[PDB]
């Protein structure tokens, strides 16, 4: 149930396309975008807990995009 | 060199040891003793019983 | 009242296959369940049963583990035990009895009573 | 694995007899599952006990069950002449299967 | 020239299911079909009073 | 009445010990006796080439 | 077990023979252990191999061993004719026991 | 040179027990060794051996895991294989050969060569 192995752990780089390299770039993007399409309220609150810690208008932005990226996959 | 059904492709010594499935331990034939085996099952108890 | 009736079979030579019917009468099918207890005269009762008539589940004794298979038919309210590859020894009489399922419909732990009634028997003899 | 039950017994009317059914911890000891089946020979068995001490409604009240350790005791008093039914002890094992004892042919006098 | 290391399995199938439930007193259960390579098991304290 | 809970062994007979070794790369070792579950085996990677 | 080795063979003198012994990964493949044992019928077997390619010193340099995958090939050339000694292939298995092939009756015509 | 010889032609009744001697001569029974390789004419050589003459250890082919037992004695520099409960099948020739033990006296992994010499042979036949 725990296997997501082979894209992140380590890749083969060669003048070949790799397995589903056609599919990937977009099977890392759509799920997160999808999951934010559902329940945006989490984008609401996440925006909050970012916006109140650090207050550089930059460091929090990093906290916005980061907290939004860690829990579409929530891990 | 990794073989699913009638296909083949290469993967790393890191990815191939880390897949969580039953092990054959490189065994030959017979009735292979399967390591793990737990990760592939599903023990769930309905409400409190059975 | 509660009525169990069965089909009086014959020998069907060594190696044949008996099919005995248990058609339940006088109570509510859907709570009947079912058992099969073999006996011929002069030795101990063996229980080679199965236990679930709602879902059609089955549990067999380790002796008979694969010999008998069992069909339930609710339209006829009938359970059919069928003992394949019978032998000289299994000359016996097969009673079908009930131990009512828990209401969930799943049968795991019986009623504290088991058999409040019995089929009337079917003596089966092997040549 | 059949429960141990002794082959047969007799005695004066009214007199209490004891039928001893000895199992293992797998079944009779670690469960209250017992029953004694009065089986009139050639007729269909019936169940004269259930839940040990308890009895079905149509039971002659002078039947009495008991258990301690691995035992099942069917103790009958003032045996009325027609009380010879081959008594079989049966219980639910832990593995989920039922086992019937060797049975006690009952001998009235 | 290649040599085999592991196998795994990507498709399970499971056979008969036994039970062996001991009451609250005496605790652990056994189920002789355990103690094999080929049977998987897990203990799950369960509802069952009276 | 009592009841038994577990048990513990004081004294261990050890017989057999039949061993299996493999090449530096034809995986790790195995032999029929592990599926017996009445044995005990510890695969330790120690040996040499040539 | 029982190393696969073919029953028997022959040819003109000087001509190459190759007797190939096929094992499994358990023995011949995952090991350099091989032996071909010239056994003169009526007499005691002797060595004609040692760790594949090499030879005991008293060996006719005629003989040559080789291995691929699971194989053991004893290839002889420049035959002196009087060199048919049932050839048996044997190797050390992984489990720590030795197995001797079915043997090759060598046919000198 | 290296000399091994053993008991000569011999016969036993079915169910008897053969005792074959291997008298090692012409070398140092030090980093000892010996084996037992059965052969009759017309089939595959089986190896039912044992491997350790320094410590007296042994390893047997399951084939005959418990049948043969082996005594080893330096005073006579002799290894005695004894096959108990022989059968019609076993009629064969039992060669004793050596594969030198490693320096430590413990024999686990052989020399790359195994059998550089062989016993004289002992034909054993069963009635």
């Amino acid at each position: 149930a725990v296997t997501l192995p082979s894209h992140s752990t380590r890749k083969l780089q060669t003048r070949s396309q790799t397995w589903l390299e056609s599919r990937e770039y977009t099977k890392h993007l759509i799920r997160v975008e999808n999951w934010i399409f559902r329940n945006p309220g989490f984008a609401l609150a996440a925006a909050a807990i970012a916006w109140l810690l650090g207050s550089s208008t930059s460091q929090k932005v990093i906290y916005l995009v980061m907290i939004l990226l860690i829990a579409p996959a929530y891990s | 060199y990794l073989t699913m059904n009638n296909k083949h492709w290469l993967v790393h010594k890191e990815w191939f040891h880390d897949i969580p499935l039953p092990w054959h331990a490189g065994a030959d034939t017979g009735t292979p003793h399967w390591n793990n085996k737990e990760a592939l099952v599903e023990f769930k108890d309905a409400h409190a019983k059975r | 009242e509660v009525q169990l009736v069965e089909s009086g079979a014959e020998v069907k030579k060594p190696g044949a296959s008996v099919k005995v019917s248990c058609k339940a009468s006088g109570y509510t099918f859907t709570s009947y369940a079912m058992h099969w207890v073999r006996q011929a005269p002069g030795q101990r009762l063996e229980w080679m049963g199965w236990i679930n008539a709602g879902n059609g589940n089955t549990k067999y004794s380790q002796k008979f583990q694969d010999r008998v298979t069992i069909t339930r038919d609710t339209s006829a309210s009938t359970a059919y035990m069928e003992l394949s590859s019978l032998r000289s020894e299994d000359t016996a009489i097969y009673y079908c009895a009930r131990d009512k399922v828990d209401d969930y419909g799943d049968y795991w732990f019986p009623t504290l009573w088991y058999f409040d009634y019995w089929g009337q028997g079917t003596l089966v003899t092997v040549s | 694995s059949a429960l141990t039950q002794p082959a047969s017994v007799s005695g004066s009317p009214g007199q209490s007899i004891t039928i001893s059914c000895t199992g293992t911890s797998s079944d009779v000891g670690g469960f209250n599952y017992v029953s004694w089946f009065q089986q009139h020979p050639g007729k269909a068995p019936k169940l004269m006990l259930y839940d040990v001490t308890s009895r079905p409604s149509g039971v002659s009240s002078r039947f009495s069950g008991s258990k301690s350790g691995n035992t099942a005791s069917l103790t009958i008093s003032g045996l009325q002449a027609e009380d010879e039914a081959d008594y079989y002890c049966s219980s639910h094992t832990s593995r989920g299967t039922w086992v019937f004892g060797g049975g006690t042919k009952l001998t009235v006098l | 020239n290649m040599a085999e290391v592991r196998s795994y399995c990507y498709e399970a199938s499971i056979s008969d299911m036994a039970s062996d439930s001991r009451c609250p007193t005496q605790g652990e259960a056994y189920l002789d079909k355990q103690s094999d390579t080929q049977y998987v098991c897990k203990r799950t304290l369960v509802d069952r009073g009276w």
